């Protein structure tokens, strides 16, 4: 009651085969595809804003100087214009001209528009799958969701998938994935902390809202105005608004390898490629019996018309001396040819009309009518157009 | 019936049980049951409901 | 008799939680180098690890 | 301004870097390292524990059978005891015992200390080292840590240190770690949905409030007892409680590689693996002057008395005649040495005695204390003890 199957990375192109169980008919399983997700191991570092510069106004140190500190402000700078007597707005306040100082300090610190506006540059692990598994094994048919390694066994309703994983690295990942909220951005930041003036996240936050935290900025006060009080701090072009600025084109804007970026536990959807194992862990006692089935014989070929082509479509037919009517298996042991259809009811003495194909350039449908072979053969003409989704073989 | 614990003492009228083996192997409802265990602690910790 | 039922419900006396351990790890054995290596001897105590 | 080494990863070394450039005096500098727990990128698989069937007072239907059903237990069953001839201790259903049918269910609910009383086995990824680097630049002191990965910054006093990274991924985080209360164990779980009979991780969990748990314990439904009905479900045994029991030897305890392992955020610190790559942007403060050194003058080492041995003990006269006091940091290239004191008093006029450890018993080192360098060779002397704290070859 275990078969071994592959999957691709299309996933919706219905993957039908029949399961010879031996005592009855080869049941098609038709599995349907969805999720793959890539979801790579992120960590992050900085959320990088805008920084800010709190600087209220200075002393003037009148009738001498003002004595400035240096008390570690994250962006502290004095501006300590002592021998700067500060002719003040309304008067000559500072009445020492040379007993006056224009002694003030700035500080600096992570600005507070991340409780909403963070930028989390997870940096990258290794990434998984995320498997969604329609299943059409005999009467069973039914749509859950897998593991995307091989250690799930994926049960559920008769049905287990141990399916192998995705064997390559399909990488919707970069070394950097800074998730710029609603988007990827793959580039490499600094550490930390570990950034310099209008690095992509000046600010530097292994801790997201933790409350100190790294910086890289521009700060670089100046001396007051000629005589009226100028707050001197001229500031760096601010990085955080700089990755405004940086915020290009993402990988799910980007993603080749048919890449589908999907949400905030950054996973992939539409993981665009791949190939993948399915351990068919089914039991076989839903499978229909050869004593236990209609006994269709007389396997001949017999074609009518196939395209160049589109979805398998392609109306031939196939004859059939049944011993009674039945729903038997109709499904090729071949992939030179695509069944649109896969399971084929036929109300006995007669043939089936099939509709199914594949590029016929040196086609020959090896269709098992389930009952029995059918090595048939063709020439599948070519159509015209080149716009559709799908595909034949 | 926790806030005072005889509200649930009294939505619970007692009942004997299958008492297998009181004596040698007498069998009936048994007045004093073995309805649960509650021993999953490492702290020595038996428990009989 | 009821195949088919509708209960009440009681709470669950004595919840597990956390606790310390007053664990006796007593004194282990004598421990003598030697030419190229070293030796304790064990004593006995309670049936250590 | 910027140099670079890799020391002795393990904790319990201190590093130091003897290391001027022109002009800038001789920049002795003495590192340190702490614990750098290892965690890989762990994905917890089952949240093992034991059952409780749900096995209701069963309805013996009198004067006819009782009617059968699905269940959709946890591991539900619903055993109808057709000809559930009640007898029962006062009286069953069985004034038909003929028209009796002994319905009793129970399905298989969890076990409900399980909020903190759980176990998950986290599949181990890779992961990193975090570093305690304490420091001792020039004479700037004090101790940080970072994430020990090649990147993270280091603001050691305003100097720069990038602690890189080492070559030993040989840590404790194996192909599966299973972590109970304190429990370290390198335990390997199941299918996770397809738990085998006696798994230490039978019944599955997906979360710690996870959605569904299946596993495969055996309640073993019977025709009961006659009169007095019994509870005739007898379970398969779990291997929760047995791989409690299974619970063997300890993942740090039973941990080679030295490292110091322990709970959640998973501790394999401190590893007898790998060692401590780094690049020391040095200050300009940390030489002294060119002219700014005391005139050191006339110096010559001469070995006291040598060790065998562990930490420095190997005593050196060095007679430096001086014209001022200072430091003499004594780190030249003594690859088969040490050094006992880091800082020495480059005092005018004194036979200074180092203290440094070497293992080899004709060790030479190349003494190169902080005026200039000579060879300075000699006999250790042969040890003693077979234990002792620590070493220095």
């Amino acid at each position: 009651y275990e078969h071994t199957a592959t999957i691709p990375n299309v996933v919706g192109f219905p993957y039908k085969a029949h399961i010879e169980r031996n005592g009855f008919s080869p049941m098609t399983l038709q599995l349907e595809v969805v999720e793959t997700s890539w979801e790579p191991t992120l960590n992050l570092e900085y959320i990088t804003c805008e920084y800010k510069t709190v600087v209220p106004s200075p002393f003037i140190k009148c009738c001498g100087t003002s004595e400035c500190s240096s008390k570690e402000q994250p962006d502290y700078q004095c501006k300590v214009y002592t021998g700067v007597y500060p002719f003040m707005w309304g008067g000559a306040y500072c009445f020492c001209d040379s007993e006056n100082t224009q002694l003030s300090e700035a500080y600096v610190d992570r600005s507070d528009v991340c409780k909403h506006d963070h930028a989390s540059a997870y940096k990258a692990h290794t990434a998984s799958l995320k498997a969604t598994i329609r299943i059409s094994y005999g009467t069973i048919n039914q749509t859950t969701e897998a593991f995307v390694n091989g250690e799930h066994a994926v049960n559920v309703g008769g049905s287990k998938f141990i399916f192998g994983p995705i064997s390559t690295a399909w990488s919707p990942f970069d070394n950097k994935i800074v998730v710029y909220k609603d988007d990827v951005y793959n580039q490499d930041f600094p550490p930390y902390g570990s950034g310099q003036p209008g690095r992509f996240g000046d600010i530097q936050s292994r801790t997201v809202e933790s409350k100190d935290l790294y910086a890289n900025t521009a700060l670089k006060l100046s001396r007051p105005s000629p005589g009226v009080v100028h707050v001197p701090y001229t500031p760096t072009p601010s990085g955080f608004k700089y990755w405004l600025k940086e915020k290009g084109s993402s990988l799910n804007t980007k993603a080749p390898f048919g890449c589908k970026i999907k949400t905030n536990p950054v996973r992939a959807m539409d993981c665009a490629v791949g190939s993948i194992p399915v351990s068919m862990d089914i039991p076989d006692s839903a499978f229909t019996r050869v004593v236990d089935a209609p006994a269709v014989t007389d396997l001949s070929c017999q074609v009518v018309v196939c395209t160049h082509s589109s979805d398998f479509g392609g109306v031939a037919t196939l004859s059939y001396k049944t011993d009674k009517p039945g729903k038997c298996a109709v499904h090729s042991h071949s992939n030179v040819a695509t069944l649109q259809e896969a399971t084929v009811d036929v109300k006995e003495d007669g043939k089936v009309t099939v509709h199914f194909s594949t590029a016929s350039a040196s086609p020959a449908f090896k269709v098992s009518v389930c009952d029995a072979k059918t090595t048939c053969t063709a020439a599948c003409e070519p159509p015209k157009d080149h716009i559709v989704p799908y595909g034949a073989s | 019936s926790v806030t005072e614990h005889f509200n649930v003492y009294k939505a619970t009228r007692p009942y004997l049980a299958y008492c297998a083996d009181c004596g040698d192997g007498y069998f009936c409802y048994s007045p004093v049951a073995i309805e649960k265990i509650r021993d999953e602690a490492p702290d020595g910790m038996l428990k009989i409901q | 008799a009821d195949q088919t039922a509708r209960r009440g419900k009681v709470h669950v006396p004595f919840p597990l939680t956390n606790v310390t351990c007053r664990v006796p790890l007593a004194r282990a054995p004598d421990v003598t180098y030697g030419k190229k290596e070293v030796t304790l001897r064990l004593h006995p105590d309670h049936p250590t690890l």
